[PDB]
C-alpha cells in the first residue's frame, strides 16, 4: 500500500484525525499536529496591475515522542530533511529533481504540489535514555508550484 | 432501434452538457486499471494500488486518495476535482467513493 | 483638430458587395458547421426584435448582429425565430484575424501551395 | 436577486447592520464584522510636488461560525481567495481579469472599485465535530483603482 | 464671512480656545484638539554644508462627537480627505493644484502655507445610533512650502 510513514501515523495515539497534518510523496509520509502560529499568504505584483504570485505557507508543527521516538521524531526529521534536501545527484541525471510533496490538511484540504522551501527547529529539547528527542517544534516554509488561478483554488476545498 | 450507452461507447459527441460530459470522461478513466491500456499503463484507476487496505488505517487511505487525485488531475488537467467523499456502509464490506464536480455526485461502491 | 470618425469592426469595411457576400458565405459555412470551437446556445424569446441582444450579453459588442442574422436567415425582425434553435458563435478574434487577412492580403483565400 | 453570500449575511445573527462589512461583485458577496486594527492611508510623491497615490486600506475582519460554519467560514474564505486570486485562464482570453470587488462600510460609505491586493490569516483556531473552523481573523490589504481626486472622494460619503 | 467648518468650531464646547488646532483655506475650516504625540523636525543636508530642508510636522489630533457627529467627525474627515486629496481634474486645467491649507496653533503661531502630505486614522471606534463615529485619532504629516530662512521663521511667532 503506502510507503513508510513517520510521526503520529497510527490511530493508536487516540487523537482526532482531523487535527493531523499530513505530507505524502511516492516513498515517504510524515504525519503531525496542527500547531499554533500557522499562517499563509497570497499576493501579486503591480506598478497598472502586472501579475500575481504563487501561494505561500508558514507551518509550525510540534512532534511528540509519546511511545516510539525512533519512528516519531528521528525518522520524521530524517524524512523531512530528505524531502527538503534537493536530491540532484542520485545517479539518474536523466530526471533528477529536488522533489515535491503533497500536503493534506484537516483531511479535506489538499495541496497536490507544494515545495518545502525552508525548514528549521531546535534540538535543545530533552531526550530519552537512548537519547532520541521527546519534543520538537519544526517550522516549515512552503510554496505553491505556480500562481494558481481562482478556478484552480476556490474549487479545491471541502 | 436500439439506443447506446456511455461506458466506453458514448455519452455525447463533445462537451455540450459540460458536467455530465466531464463525469463521463472520468468514468472511462476510472473503469480501467493498470496494464489494461496501451501507451499509458498508469492511465486509469489505480485500484491495483488501493484495493484491500484495512478500512481503519485512515492515514493510508488519505495518502492513497491524495495521490490518486493528484495524478488523475495532472493526467487530465481539463477536469479539476471539487468534492471527494469516502463513506462506509452498513457492514464492514462496503465503502462508497462519491466524486462530484460541484453537481455530479456520482458514486461507486468500493471494497477494501 | 485632427479627427476622423470610424470603427475598425465593420465587416462591411470591404466596399465590394460580392466580397462581403463571400465573407458571409464562409462564415455561414463555419456557423452551421458543428465545430466545437463554436458556442452552444439556443434562442431567447425577445431575440425576434433584437438578435444582437445575445451578442451584447455574451460579448458586449453588436458586431455579431449580422452573424446571427445570417445564422437565423431572418427576413425581418418583425417575424420571430423559433426559440430553441441551435446557435453557434466562434471566437471574435478569429473573425477579426480572417477579415484582417482578407483586407490586407485576401488574395489566395482558398489555399496557398508554394511561392 | 443577488448572488450567493457568505458570512453573517442574514439578519438571523441579530446584530446591528451598521457594524457589518460587506464586499460584493457580480457573483459573490461576503459579509463580516468591523474588527479592531483597521486603518487606511493616502499620500503623494514629491521631490516640487510631483503627483499622488491611490488610496490604501488595511482591514482585519473577524468571522464566527455561530450556527453554520460551512456558509460562514469555509465558504467565506473560499470566496475571498477566489476574489483575490487572479482568474486569468478562464477560457476567455478575450477579457480575463484578476477581478475587482466593491466595498460597503457602515452601510453608507461605498468604494465602487477596490482591489484585494493582499490576504492573510491563521488556521490554528479550534474547529467543530466535522472540522470546520469556529473562528478566524483575516487581515486584508486593499488598493484604490486610481489616484482619486478630492471631488471624487469627499462627495462619496454619507 | 468664513466658509463652512467642522469639528469643535463653535464655543459651545466650553473648552479653552488656546488648546484648539485650526486649519483654514478659502472654502473649508477644521478645528480640533492638540493631542499628545505631536512633533516637528527641521534639518539640512551636507557632505561642506550643502543646503537645508523644509520644515516637517507630525500632528495627531483627537476628535470627539460630543453633540453633532455629522459636523464634528464625518464632515471633519471629509474636509480633511478633500484637502489632502489633490484636486487636479476639476475642469479647470488652467490652474489645478493639490491645494494647500493654512495652520493656526495656540491661536498665535501661524503657518501660512503648509502641505498635508499624509493622513491616517482608525475607523474601529464606537459609533452612534445612526452610525457616525464618536471618537477618532487622526495623525497628520505636514511639510513646509519651502526651506524657510531664520528671518522667515523666528519672526513668525507670538
Amino acid at each position: 500500500m503506502a510507503p513508510i510513514a513517520y510521526g503520529v501515523y497510527s490511530q493508536a495515539d487516540g487523537v482526532s484525525p482531523y487535527l493531523k497534518v499530513t505530507l505524502t510523496n511516492s516513498q515517504y509520509q510524515v504525519t503531525g499536529y496542527i500547531s499554533q502560529g500557522a499562517a499563509m499568504n497570497m499576493a501579486q505584483n503591480w506598478e497598472v496591475w502586472e501579475g500575481g504570485t504563487p501561494p505561500t505557507f508558514t507551518l509550525p508543527v510540534t512532534f511528540i515522542a509519546l511511545n516510539n521516538p525512533f519512528i516519531e521524531v528521528s525518522g520524521a526529521i530524517a524524512a523531512l530533511t530528505a524531502m527538503i534536501s534537493p536530491e540532484l545527484k542520485a545517479a539518474n541525471v536523466g530526471g533528477q529533481i529536488p522533489e515535491r510533496v503533497t500536503l493534506n490538511i484537516g483531511r479535506r484540504i489538499n495541496i497536490t504540489d507544494v515545495a518545502i522551501q525552508d525548514l528549521s527547529f531546535d534540538l535543545d529539547a530533552p531526550r530519552d535514555s537512548n537519547g532520541y528527542f521527546l519534543k520538537n517544534t519544526v517550522n516549515l516554509q512552503l510554496t505553491g508550484s505556480s500562481i494558481y488561478n481562482s478556478s484552480d483554488i476556490v474549487r479545491a476545498f471541502q | 432501434i436500439d439506443p447506446l450507452l456511455t461506458l466506453e461507447l458514448s455519452g455525447v459527441k463533445t462537451y455540450e452538457s459540460q458536467e455530465e460530459a466531464w463525469g463521463a470522461r472520468l468514468y472511462e478513466w476510472l473503469n480501467t486499471y493498470q496494464g489494461e491500456v496501451y501507451g499509458d499503463p498508469s492511465w486509469g484507476n489505480v485500484l491495483p494500488q488501493f484495493k484491500h487496505e484495512p478500512t481503519n488505517l485512515s492515514h493510508v487511505q488519505i495518502a492513497v486518495e491524495a495521490m490518486l487525485l493528484q495524478k488523475l488531475t495532472v493526467d487530465l488537467p481539463d477536469i479539476p476535482i471539487s468534492g471527494l467523499s469516502v463513506a462506509e456502509g452498513d457492514a464492514f464490506d462496503k465503502l462508497k467513493i462519491s466524486i462530484r464536480i460541484r453537481d455530479i455526485t456520482i458514486t461507486q461502491d468500493v471494497v477494501l | 483638430t485632427r479627427q476622423y470618425p470610424l470603427s475598425r469592426y465593420d465587416d462591411r469595411n470591404i466596399a465590394d458587395p460580392i466580397l462581403r457576400a463571400e465573407l458571409r458565405k464562409e462564415v455561414m459555412l463555419m456557423c452551421e458547421s458543428n465545430d466545437k470551437n463554436l458556442t452552444i446556445y439556443y434562442v431567447l424569446p425577445d431575440e425576434q426584435y433584437r438578435p444582437d441582444l445575445l451578442a451584447y450579453r455574451m460579448w458586449g459588442i453588436a458586431e455579431l448582429r449580422w452573424v446571427v442574422t445570417l445564422a437565423a436567415g431572418l427576413e425581418d425582425e418583425s417575424q420571430g425565430m423559433t426559440v430553441g434553435k441551435k446557435l453557434k458563435l466562434p471566437p471574435a478574434t478569429w473573425i477579426r484575424e480572417m477579415i484582417r487577412h482578407f483586407q490586407y492580403d485576401g488574395q489566395v483565400i482558398g489555399t496557398l501551395s508554394i511561392a
